[PDB]
């Protein structure tokens, strides 16, 4: 577990960090759009719902 | 009433399809012989007619089917059946084709 | 090339002339366009293959 | 027939799975097929690479070249390969783009890159070179569109470097294959060839737009004037499309 | 890996917006700044897909369905579960597929050799966004694109070829077809050509060039040549895809009429004698 | 910007090209007679060349002319020997099969006896000129490539007009001989048999007619892509491969993560094509004689899909507000 | 001592020294972000 | 922590300033977007509606 | 056994790594969508079916 | 000694410890994650 | 037998292995997916019944 | 006979590869035809025994 | 007796792999033929016996 520095001595960093980088903002749009397709936490929904 | 009353309560008058002239527009008649020297399946669509819309469609649909009581379903209802004579065939989908394209 | 495209060109105007001709003295867009477009191939031949 | 057997697996069924086991071998013959070239596949350092894919290399099929060329087998030992290429790795890894250490359009390694072929001319079906001038071709001319002989040679960046003085066509297929570019004293010396497919000619002039003014006179020339190699053939047309990307820094660079 | 010729041709350069920052290659795919733009398109699309499938209640590949949103939502946006991820998902595959041949542009610029594949491509994305974008504009609904289903877009197809009163008579899509059999008619012949005169019988010198040219000579009395054929094909293939675009653009925006009505222009002329 | 090679830019003739002729002797049965046109040279050879006059392709021609010209009469028949209506429903004239109700017992003349005699004539032409496809390569001492892929046509063919009628019981499954009228068949034989798009071997003939067209505008592109390198000489290239099949290898291992060689490309190009009638010859072979419903097919097998909103107008909107009113 | 990247242990390992206290910053405010959300409308 | 500038050390600056700034318009248009989308984020008909 | 280590003389480490990534991430991804499938362990609804 | 990596005999072996490390913790993370669903909803 | 080791003398254990992985994979797939189309064995409805 | 000098005009390898794709073909063709048949299927005869 | 011949004839590497995707061909085709069976079909079986 210490020695997990190693996976740079197989994988190159700027090489990997663009996969790094489009993996987070591919979640990071993935979670936001399944919210928003549910009815419970698309808070865009919320919003107008409070406002009655 | 079934039909004329289908949605709401508009019925048919003497109005509905004269419209104003002795013999109401869009009536039609027995033209099955379209085509000279033919004669069964032939002689009926490989034409462009009044009755086959823009088609070479059978014309004589209106006269078989609106008029003669002929079976107008084609399709069979399972997926395999024994396809035996008497059937219909691609020639009586292109004949109701024909009717359901006046449609 | 250069008198044949010219005659090419000069069939079309006279397609388009035609197309719109025949529609002041009635037929259709469509008639009138294939009458243009048959006038575009007789006349647009016959002066690339005449005039060149 | 009409009847269905273990099931709702009928004829039509048994038919699509028949159909299914033989494409699944016909994309196995149709995969093979293609890996009689370039293969097996190797790194960056050159080396064999570990891994060579799921399809392994087909049995050595043998083709009997004409005009007494000797036969020609594909899998193994691509005549091909070119010995010294002037590259070097921009990265201790794999997957990163070379950086050429000294002149890429000289050394031929980016896009200007050639391949080894045979140092002989392409043959017609009698034995004569295929690609030969006009001037040598018996009854050949110009039919129909503008004929560039004679008309100045425009460089990508607008310099006059000379006119053209011949184009060498392939009369086996009665098409246009290269154009003979006189170079003016100040350009270079000699003549040099530019095919078709890379030179755009106007009313008056005849330009490219691949290859400044400066490079002609580093075109690869050839052995003899009557007929090219197809290495030869090979070097000088990889030699201007590396000039898209070699002429100046700004094609090499990002365009926005 | 690399095959055996690969590693002259993998230099940097020929990028059209990114720089060293993305030029480098995956295995044997290169990446770009429009492979990242791809591959960050194309896996959410793919996601969503499955996403949808998973709210559809069906993983089955064939009876996954995302449809558009229903005709009374307009052009505006639906909610996710109403055809809003169908509008999604066409956004991402529009980035997708614009990426993939920018990116290819990318590919092409690097080896020197011409842009003919990306404009090719262009042209089935424009068979593609004709489809899914600009029909429904015409139209002022986005309930007009097809459903993201293997056999639920093909009954779009069915229900829109039927909602025109046989197709088969569209002008456009008689003219489409006509360039789809004869694109596969050149490609077998043509593929054909070249595999028989490398492929001679056993004990044969291979045939060059002069020998096919010579054979549709005595075939078909013309042959178009070895590179007449791959530009004449090209043209084929486009003309299939743009003409495919045109039969269906003209379909609801031009001709809400009949398809056989349309050539009621031939059948009613002054010249034929009624 | 840069030359594209869509059309040459300059184009030279010399001397016709005849043939290149071997021990197999093809230049008695070769026509003496070529011709240029420019207008086809902007885009491809500029000559037009000799025929050759086999016997495989003078009977093909011959009876291909009979079953032309008997459908054609039979045609100007149809309206009475009216040219002027012979023109006006040129498109929508044909030669019916005959009616159901003669099995393959030979039909009245008037009733499709002389289909019978026109697809005779025209089975005859076809197989002929496959004939003379399969002796040309023979003689020239190439493949047999275009032969059979020929003969994949000639299934699809022979499946539509011959195999399935003969084993459906009756000629009238036969295609018509007219121009919309078999438009006709094709739309109400998908009608009667359910729905085509849901026969299998239909979809797969759909796929490699796709990846026909979509791998010969791949094909055509990439050679002219790599023309500037002599990428168009393909021949050459299989025998000794330059930078023009490398540049075309590495766009495509660059872009989709695998390739092909100069000579594989067209063994890809030629199985899609191929494929494109077996597999349709197949599926209309199949269609009726086993499968007479092809969506139930669908149901049962669980590839069809299910839509659980309303089928009514009236569901969506409703008349008055269409209207505007 | 294989290193496909050609660096060093001393390289690689300040080289994920920082990687690591950006993943711990990035998840930090993951959770803080989580913590937020889950107090606002819980998903158990 | 403090070492974040090493980024610049594997990233050229130059072409993830233009990466970004591309990045971050698409962003800001496409999240403009989806309040316009929203009713009651709209602020474009939220005037209509207070304008009664 | 303790002779598992092999693998790597076999596999590259490089290309197993990227490949059971992308295969983790996918299983992780599928699995969670059959989850989303089934009404009974659908996080989402139940949230909203618990809100009430 | 087969190797149709390059790496040595000894090179694999570390190699390996480190990966079964990540991947006992990958694993040890998923069994946690495995009993806190299944307190929270048991699927058997 | 104990002369069963020979088959690596005939196939390449780089390829193999791959083509067991997948294999093996889309073996225990397939399966769990037959499991979950029967209505005795899918663990998924079981536990909504259990929970009633 | 002497019917060993087939494998004079044919070649071994060709044709064995052959023989053995259509002697399993025809043998699951035999096999399915009789579970089509209502009288032969040992499947369906199985579950009428029980 | 002599049935090592075979080998002279076919490559190893070929028929192994053949017989390798054919074997398990044989397996998947008859468990599903006994699937479809409504006899043979050890899933439906525990459901008909679970009662
Ligand atoms: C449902 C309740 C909340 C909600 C709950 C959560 C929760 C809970 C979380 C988020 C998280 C995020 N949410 Mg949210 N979120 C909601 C609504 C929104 C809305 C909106 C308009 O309504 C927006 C814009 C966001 C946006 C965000 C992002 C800030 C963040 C995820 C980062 C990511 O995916 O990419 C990041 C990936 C990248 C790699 C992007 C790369 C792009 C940049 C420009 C690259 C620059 C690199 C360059 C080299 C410079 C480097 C410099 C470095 C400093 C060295 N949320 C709703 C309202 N959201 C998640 C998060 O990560 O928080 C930290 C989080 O945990
Ligand atoms: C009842 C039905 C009517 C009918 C109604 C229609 C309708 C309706 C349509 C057609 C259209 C078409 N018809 Mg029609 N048509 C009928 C009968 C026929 C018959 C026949 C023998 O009977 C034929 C040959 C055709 C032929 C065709 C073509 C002209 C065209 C097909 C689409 C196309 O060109 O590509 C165009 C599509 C594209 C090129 C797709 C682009 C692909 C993108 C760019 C890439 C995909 C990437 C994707 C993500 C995959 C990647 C995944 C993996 C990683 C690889 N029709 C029947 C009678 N026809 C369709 C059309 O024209 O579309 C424009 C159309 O909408
Ligand atoms: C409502 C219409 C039905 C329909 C009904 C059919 C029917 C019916 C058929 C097809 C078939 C085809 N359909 Mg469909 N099809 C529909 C919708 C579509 C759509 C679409 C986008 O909607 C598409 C793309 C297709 C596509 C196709 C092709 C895949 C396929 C034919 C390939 C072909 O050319 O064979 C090549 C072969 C031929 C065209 C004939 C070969 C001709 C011979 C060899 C040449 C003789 C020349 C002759 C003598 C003239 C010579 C003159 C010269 C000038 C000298 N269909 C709908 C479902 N489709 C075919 C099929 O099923 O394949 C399995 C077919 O029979
Ligand atoms: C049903 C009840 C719970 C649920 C129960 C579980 C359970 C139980 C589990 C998960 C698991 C996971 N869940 Mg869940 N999960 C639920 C809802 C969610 C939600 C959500 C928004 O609702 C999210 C985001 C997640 C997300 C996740 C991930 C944390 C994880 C899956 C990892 C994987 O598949 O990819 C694997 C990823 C990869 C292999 C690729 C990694 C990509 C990186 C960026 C690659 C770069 C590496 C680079 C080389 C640097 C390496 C440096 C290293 C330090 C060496 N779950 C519901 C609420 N979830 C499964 C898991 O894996 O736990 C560990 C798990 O066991
Ligand atoms: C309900 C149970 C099903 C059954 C379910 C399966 C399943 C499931 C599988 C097989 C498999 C096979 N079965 Mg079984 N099998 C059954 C009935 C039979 C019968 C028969 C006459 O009834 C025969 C000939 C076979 C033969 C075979 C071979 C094709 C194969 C075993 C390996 C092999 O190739 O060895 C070669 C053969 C020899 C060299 C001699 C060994 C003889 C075989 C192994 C014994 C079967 C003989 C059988 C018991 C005869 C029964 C008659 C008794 C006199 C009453 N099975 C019953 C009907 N069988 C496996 C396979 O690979 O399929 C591709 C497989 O996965
Ligand atoms: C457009 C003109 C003709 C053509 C040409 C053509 N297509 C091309 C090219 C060319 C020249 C390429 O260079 C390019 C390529 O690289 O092919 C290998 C390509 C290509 N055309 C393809 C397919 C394709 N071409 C088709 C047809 C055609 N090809 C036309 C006839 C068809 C049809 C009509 O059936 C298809 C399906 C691909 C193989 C490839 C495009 C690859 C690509 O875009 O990759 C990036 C995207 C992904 C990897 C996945 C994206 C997923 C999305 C984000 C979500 C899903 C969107 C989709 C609309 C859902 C569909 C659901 C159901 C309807 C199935
Ligand atoms: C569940 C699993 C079950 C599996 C069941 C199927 C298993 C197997 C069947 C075998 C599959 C093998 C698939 C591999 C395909 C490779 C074939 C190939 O391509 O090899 C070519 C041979 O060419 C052909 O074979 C042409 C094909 C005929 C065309 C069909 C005719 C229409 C007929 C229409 C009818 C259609 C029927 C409907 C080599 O040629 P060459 O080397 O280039 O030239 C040499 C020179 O001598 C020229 O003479
Ligand atoms: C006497 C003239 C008459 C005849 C003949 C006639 N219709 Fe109608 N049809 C009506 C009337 C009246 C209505 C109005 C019912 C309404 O929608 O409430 C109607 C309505 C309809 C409807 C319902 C439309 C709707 O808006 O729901 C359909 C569909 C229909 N007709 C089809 C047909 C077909 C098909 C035929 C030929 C078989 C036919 N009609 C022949 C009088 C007729
Ligand atoms: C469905 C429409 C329909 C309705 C309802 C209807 N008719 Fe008719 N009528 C016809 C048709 C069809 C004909 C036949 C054409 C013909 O005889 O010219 C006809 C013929 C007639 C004729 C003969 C016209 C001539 O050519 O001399 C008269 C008179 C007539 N209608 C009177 C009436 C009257 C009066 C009414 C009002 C009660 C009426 N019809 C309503 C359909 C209808
Ligand atoms: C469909 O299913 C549903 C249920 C919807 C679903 O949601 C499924 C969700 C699933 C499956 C979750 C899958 C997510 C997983 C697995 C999470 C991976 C996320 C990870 C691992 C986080 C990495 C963070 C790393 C950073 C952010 C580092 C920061 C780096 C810093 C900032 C810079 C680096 C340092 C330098 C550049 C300097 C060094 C350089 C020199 C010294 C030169
Ligand atoms: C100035 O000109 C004059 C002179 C007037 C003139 O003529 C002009 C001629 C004019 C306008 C006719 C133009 C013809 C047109 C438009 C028809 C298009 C044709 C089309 C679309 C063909 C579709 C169907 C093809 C199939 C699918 C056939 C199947 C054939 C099968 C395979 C044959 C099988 C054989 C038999 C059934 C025989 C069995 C018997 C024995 C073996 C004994
Ligand atoms: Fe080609």
């Amino acid at each position: 577990m210490s020695k997990f520095y190693k996976i740079w001595l197989i994988f190159d960093p700027r090489r990997v960090f663009v996969a790094q980088g489009v993996f987070l903002f591919l979640l990071a749009a993935m979670i936001h759009l399944v919210l928003l397709s549910t009815e419970h936490f698309n808070w865009f929904e919320l919003a107008a719902a409070n406002a009655a | 009433a079934g039909h004329v009353y289908a949605n709401a309560e508009v019925g048919v008058t003497c109005f509905t399809c004269h419209r104003g002239q002795a013999v109401p527009s869009e009536v039609w008649y027995r033209i099955d012989p379209v085509t000279e020297n033919t004669s069964g399946w032939a002689s009926v669509q490989n034409r462009a007619t009044s009755l086959s819309q823009f088609t070479s469609l059978p014309s004589d649909a209106l006269y078989q089917y609106l008029l003669n009581y002929e079976q107008i379903a084609v399709h069979d209802l399972e997926s395999r059946v024994e396809t035996l004579p008497g059937d219909p065939t691609w020639q009586n989908t292109e004949r109701t084709y024909s009717l359901m394209n006046y449609f | 090339m250069t008198c044949t495209i010219t005659c090419w060109g000069i069939g079309v105007l006279l397609g388009i002339m035609t197309t719109v001709g025949l529609m002041v003295v009635g037929w259709s867009f469509l008639q009138g366009a294939f009458m243009g477009v048959l006038a575009w191939l007789i006349v647009g031949g016959v002066l690339a293959v005449a005039v060149c | 027939m009409e009847e269905t057997f273990f099931g709702n697996f009928d004829l039509a069924s048994l038919s699509l799975w028949l159909f299914y086991g033989f494409f699944a071998l016909l994309i196995y013959y149709l995969q093979t097929e293609n890996m009689r070239e370039g293969y097996p596949l190797e790194d960056d350092d050159g080396n064999t690479a570990a891994n060579q894919g799921p399809f392994p290399l087909p049995k050595e099929k043998t083709f009997k070249l004409q005009h007494g060329r000797g036969e020609l087998t594909l899998p193994g030992e691509d005549v091909q390969r070119r010995d010294n290429l002037a590259l070097r790795k921009t990265a201790h890894g794999n997957g990163f783009p070379m950086e050429p250490t000294g002149d890429p359009m000289l050394d031929g390694v980016g896009p200007a890159s050639w391949s080894k072929r045979r140092d002989v001319p392409e043959l017609d079906a009698h034995g004569h070179p295929k690609i030969v001038p006009m001037s040598a071709a018996e009854g050949f001319g110009v039919s129909a569109g503008t004929d560039p002989r004679g008309l100045p040679v425009m460089a990508g960046d607008g310099e006059i470097v000379g006119l053209v003085s011949d184009m060498w066509i392939d009369e086996a297929e009665q098409l246009v294959r290269y154009l003979e570019i006189e170079l003016d004293p100040e350009w270079g010396d000699g003549k040099r060839l530019v095919q078709r497919e890379m030179v755009r000619i106007k009313s008056d002039r005849v330009k490219v737009r691949s290859i400044y003014g400066k490079h002609f006179k580093n075109v690869p020339k050839t052995k003899s004037p009557n007929q090219v190699t197809l290495l030869e053939e090979d070097k000088i047309m990889a030699y201007y499309a590396g000039g898209t990307l070699y002429a100046d820094e700004s094609r090499l660079e990002p365009q926005l | 890996a690399l095959l055996s010729f690969e590693r002259k041709y993998r230099v940097r350069g020929g990028t059209l917006i990114g720089g060293d920052l993305f030029d480098f290659w995956v295995g044997p795919f290169y990446v770009g700044f429009f492979g990242v733009t791809t591959a960050f398109f194309a896996l959410l699309g793919t996601i969503l897909i499955f996403w949808g499938a998973s709210q559809q209640g069906t993983f089955n590949p064939w009876l996954i369905n995302i449809a558009p949103p229903d005709l009374s939502y307009g052009l505006g946006m639906a909610p996710l579960m109403e055809g809003g991820l169908w509008q999604i998902i066409t956004i991402c595959a529009i980035g997708a597929f614009v990426s993939w041949a920018l990116r290819e542009v990318e590919i092409c610029r690097k080896l020197g050799m011409g842009y003919h594949v990306p404009f090719a491509f262009s042209v089935a994305i424009f068979a593609y966004v004709t489809l899914v974008v600009f029909r429904p504009l015409l139209m002022g609904a986005w309930g007009h694109g097809f459903p993201y289903g293997i056999w639920s877009h093909l009954d779009w197809v069915s229900n829109t070829g039927y909602a025109y009163l046989h197709f088969h008579y569209n002008p456009a899509h008689m003219i489409a077809v006509t360039f789809f059999f004869t694109t596969t008619l050149a490609l077998a012949l043509h593929g054909a050509l070249v595999l028989s005169a490398a492929n001679p019988p056993k004990g044969e010198e291979v045939k060059g060039p002069d020998n096919e040219d010579t054979f549709f000579r005595d075939f078909i009395g013309y042959s178009i040549g070895t590179l007449g054929i791959h530009r004449v094909g090209l043209l084929l293939a486009l003309n299939a895809g743009f003409w495919s675009a045109v039969c269906i653009i003209i379909s609801g925006p031009v001709w809400t009429k009949g398809w056989p009505e349309w050539w009621n222009w031939w059948l009613e002329m002054p010249i034929w004698p009624s | 910007p840069e030359y594209q090679n869509i059309f040459t830019q300059v184009q030279v003739q010399g001397p016709a090209e005849l043939g290149v002729d071997n021990e197999n002797n093809l230049t008695e049965e070769r026509t003496t007679g070529t011709g240029f046109s420019q207008l086809i040279g902007w885009i491809g050879n500029a000559q037009l060349g000799p025929i050759y006059l086999g016997w495989f392709g003078i009977i093909s021609l011959v009876t291909g002319t009979l079953w032309f010209n008997i459908v054609g009469f039979n045609m100007l028949s149809q309206v009475g020997y009216s040219i002027p209506e012979f023109i006006r429903q040129l498109f929508w004239l044909a030669l019916e099969p005959p009616s159901p109700e003669y099995g393959l017992r030979m039909p009245p003349l008037d009733d499709g006896g002389w289909f019978i005699i026109a697809s005779f004539f025209l089975l005859v032409s076809v197989i002929s000129w496959w004939l003379r496809s399969y002796q040309l390569a023979e003689m020239h001492k190439m493949g047999k490539h275009v032969a059979w892929a020929f003969a994949a046509a000639i299934w699809l063919f022979l499946v539509l007009g011959l195999f399935r009628p003969i084993l459906m019981g009756s000629w009238s499954e036969a295609v018509p001989y007219g121009i919309f009228p078999h438009l006709d068949w094709t739309t109400a034989f998908s009608i009667r048999y359910g729905n085509l798009y849901y026969n299998p071997f239909h979809a797969l003939s759909i796929v490699f007619l796709y990846g026909s067209v979509l791998l010969f505008a791949m094909h055509g592109a990439t050679i002219l892509a790599v023309t500037r390198f002599g990428g168009d000489r393909e021949l050459e290239q299989i025998y000794d491969r330059g930078t023009a099949s490398e540049r075309a290898g590495l766009f495509w291992r660059w872009t989709m993560g695998f390739n092909a060689t100069m000579e594989g490309i067209h063994r890809w190009a030629w199985w899609f094509a191929v494929l494109t009638p077996i597999t349709g010859g197949i599926g209309i072979l199949l269609t009726g004689t086993v499968v007479d419903n092809w969506f139930l097919w669908a149901v049962e097998h669980n590839f069809a899909p299910d839509y659980t909103q309303d089928y009514g107008y009236e569901a969506y909107t409703t008349y008055d507000g269409f209207l505007g009113r | 001592d294989l290193s496909f990247t050609g660096l060093t242990d001393e390289q690689a390992q300040e080289l994920h020294s920082v990687y690591m206290s950006g993943l711990w910053l990035f998840s930090a405010v993951a959770v803080v972000a989580h913590l937020a959300t889950f107090i606002w409308r819980p998903w158990f």
